[PDB]
RNA sequence: UCUGGUGACUAUAGCAAGGAGGUCACACCUGUUCCCAUGCCGAACACAGAAGUUAAGCUCCUUAGCGUCGAUGGUAGUCGAACUUACGUUCCGCUAGAGUAGAACGUUGCCAGGC
RNA sequence: CUGGGGCGGUCGCCUCCUAAAAGGUAACGGAGGCGCUCAAAGGUUCCCUCAGAAUGGUUGGAAAUCAUUCAUAGAGUGUAAAGGCAUAAGGGAGCUUGACUGCGAGACCUACAAGUCGAGCAGGGUCGAAAGACGGACUUAGUGAUCCGGUGGUUCCGCAUGGAAGGGCCAUCGCUCAACGGAUAAAAGCUACCCCGGGGAUAACAGGCUUAUCUCCCCCAAGAGUUCACAUCGACGGGGAGGUUUGGCACCUCGAUGUCGGCUCAUCGCAUCCUGGGGCUGUAGUCGGUCCCAAGGGUUGGGCUGUUCGCCCAUUAAAGCGGUA
RNA sequence: AAUAGCUCACUAGUCGAGUGACACUGCGCCGAAAAUGUACCGGGGCUAAACAUAUUACCGAAGCUGUGGAUUGUCCUUUGGA
RNA sequence: UAUUGGAGGUAGAGCACUGUUUGGACGAGGGGCCGGUUACCGAAUUCAGACAAACUCCGAAUGCCAAUUAAUUUAACUUGGGAGUCAGAACAUGGGUGAUAAGGUCCGUGUUCGAAAGGGAAACAGCCCAGACCACCAGCUAAGGUCCCAAAAUA
RNA sequence: ACAAGUAGUCAGAGCCCGUUAAUGGGUGAUGGCGUGCCUUUUGUAGAAUGAACCGGCGAGUUACGAUUUGAUGCAAGGUUAA
């Protein structure tokens, strides 16, 4: 088993299950998380807030859909109707 | 209007996406048949699995 | 026409080597050319020394231009060493030809003698290669 | 469509260059007594005014020089298949990017006075 | 843990790439950080915009400060990296303590234990004219179960009864337990005197795959050789064949496949050492060199080392190279 | 060792039809040496019994049909057939 | 599966950023010297070229999440009783590692073997075709084939 | 007594015999197919392990308690222990 050779770069740290967790077109309850995130890949819209982790969580209950904000953004929206 | 769609080649061997396909039109065995309604629907189906199939105008 | 000067990461994984030239299709620089048919890894001893080559030939008459540049580094593990323990060090730096790819231009000297001299080039190239002009029409 | 607010839209909306203009609206202006204005400036900010003045900010018109938008077709890649071990080949879908024509010197709701 | 052990390195957390455009994803794979810091680098209210560049100058090491038009942020954001950021999350300034108490519909992650995000509802605040915003630092590391012991509340229990000693509950403290899910409060070595249970799950021998190394062949032809690439030799480079070396892999064999030299006996390949046939030559013949055809036969005796090998002394026409566990 | 220089720069005429080069391809050739015995078609053997492009047959499985038979399940009751 | 809606940055491209780079313009700094001239050399600024796992102004195919919803199929979840499994293998394809070595090693995605008989590949767990309830001296075919060994074309 | 054999199967002539009478028994020229069994494994005809051959013996049971299922009482009650 070789020898005494070793390397300085053997260490990673645990993902973090980021990304969507709701699409366009189910309900969500209020509460909701639709997108974590780190900076603001997407800002809150309508009835949306931002945690302290930057998560995105409905403020109520509803349909969600994903928008674009100006050239090159994205929110994220909640409508009540249901 | 109506189409005839029979099981030529067997499915062993073929991704289970494919075979699963193959259950959804409702073919058992191999040269099993089944007639079923000209449909965009179906056509989908017999189209991602036509190497295995064939289809008639019955 | 050797090697970076330097790069940020210095044990990259390899190339790919399958598909077309992605550019450099083309005479843009000089008269005549030559470009590749298959693919290799072409290594700066290779370029240097099919460079060596064509300028002995062409008896410094007219111009000639390196299409090719040797960027990415390989590794070779030591002598007599079992698998693993760490990545190895730099051997070498090559840069991947495929084929389309110009690997010498040349100017100002005669038809004949810049295709004589991209001739003994070709030999020095472990790449089959094409005698091509500046393309035109 | 004027003129001034205030939403809406991926700059096709923008920058520049040129040309106008003031319909009393806008500015620039003219001052510090006041509320206020600071660190470091009446600049700004706040305020008190209107003698001035289209000069600029502004608005309207021109122009694709720049930025922006951008197909058709072809190409690359690739899902599936059938060959095959070739730095592969074929068939069938999907189909870029770059580039080319071109688009384009914005549309636009509401509110108030205009005409 | 380990491409057999040993030696070296590593062990928990965060970031990035490998990771194949959801998520996830391994190697002793490629790069770096953490075991903190901030009573302002927190909350809120109101203000402000940057690095650099030239048209440049009292200094001018150049650029310190100052000036002016462009500066898409090329700057800053306490730190690693990545996502973000002019709504500013960047920079000031004024108040301030929400770096609140009791909680939480719902959701994410996920074997578990844990971890993460939360609208909203009370209590009592801060800042703001208000709307509001505030349960810490732009986001993500900066940590460690339980048992046990300490400290402060509570006044719950407290062994006949009243106290009390002791417990319970809530708050908090004591771990490079860093081998970081932590065997104990407390722990280093040699066995060639070894033993037992196992394994070809795993090494030494050869068998097998590969051919980096190794032997041989080739291609191009700068050149040396008076002249002349190509009698001979051929640099820089490039392409192969073989399975004889040093290795890599761990596929058969550990309920045993004796391993090195020598002796006896060989047998087969030919990339031929001699002998036979030739082309050549920078071959006058003897001489030698080179290449081709050729495997029929032949291919010594000793000194020195366990040596294979190698050197040496005498010969020979020659004293061949390898396969065969 | 000065050099001895005929022939494909070049065509009448030996005489009279053709003859350099270039690409881009389809199939072969050479490069090509290993160890018990052919021994890199499974053997014989094959100039098609190879290859390419079409077309038409046929063989070929425990696949799928045909007939008979178990044993379970779901339906009709066709208490029997499916 | 058909139709909508969406997150994400791979293949490919591209050089707008971080860099890595080959030629050509163009003026100029320390400096050849007397602050110097000219060569240059360190860049500024351009035009044409290229390279990238840890570059991205761009950006597929496909996968994934979900729908007012269709069409075809027949599973799916909850609770409880009982387990075995934690040595994988080869092929094909995307990658790391090694040497664009290995019947290598580590991942992803199929398939098969494992736990699969049968036909083809001479023989040959993993390749191709195909899943054996039990007869039958019936028939049709898949991969492979049709001169003889050896069923079928000396088509 | 010209033959290349995990010793069978399948197809079959010839030759003898005659039953638990049934589409019968013994042998088998010759053809087709076909590398024991166990264990252990990714994978074994394996040259991995185990057994010379026959016979006998030779390995998830019992006590107490829990949990779940079936059964049976009787049910706001059910049931006894010494
Ligand atoms: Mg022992
Ligand atoms: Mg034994
Ligand atoms: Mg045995
Ligand atoms: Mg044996
Ligand atoms: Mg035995």
């Amino acid at each position: 088993k070789k020898g005494v050779s070793s390397t300085k770069n053997g260490r990673d740290s645990e993902s973090k299950r980021l990304g969507a967790k709701r699409a366009d077109g189910q309900f969500v309850t209020g509460g909701s998380i639709l997108y974590r995130q780190r900076g603001t890949k997407i800002y809150p819209g309508e009835n949306v807030g931002r945690g302290g982790d930057d998560t995105l969580f409905a403020k109520i209950d509803g349909v969600v859909k994903f928008e674009r904000k100006g050239r090159d953004k994205k929110q994220v929206s909640v409508y009540a109707v249901a | 209007a109506k189409l005839q769609i029979t099981l030529t080649r067997s499915v062993i061997g073929r991704p289970e996406t494919q075979r699963k396909t193959v259950e959804a039109l409702g073919l058992k065995k191999t040269n099993s048949s089944v007639v079923v309604e000209d449909n965009p629907a179906i056509r989908g189906q017999i189209n991602k699995v036509k190497h295995l199939v064939t289809v008639e105008e019955k | 026409m050797l090697l970076p000067k330097r790069v940020k990461y210095r044990r990259q994984h390899r190339p790919k080597t399958t598909g077309r030239s992605k550019g450099g299709n083309y005479v843009t620089f000089g008269e005549f050319g030559l470009q590749a048919t298959t693919t290799s890894w072409i290594t700066s001893r290779q370029i240097e020394s099919a460079r060596i080559a064509m300028t002995r030939y062409m008896k410094r008459g007219g111009k000639v231009w390196i299409k090719i540049f040797p960027h990415t580094p390989y590794t070779k593990k030591p002598l007599e060493v079992r698998m693993g323990a760490g990545k190895g060090a730099v051997e070498g730096w090559i840069a991947v030809v495929k084929p389309g790819r110009i690997l010498f231009e040349v100017a100002g000297v005669s038809e004949e003698v810049a295709r004589e001299a991209l001739r003994l080039a070709s030999h020095k190239l472990p790449v089959k290669t094409k005698f091509v002009k500046r393309e035109e029409l």
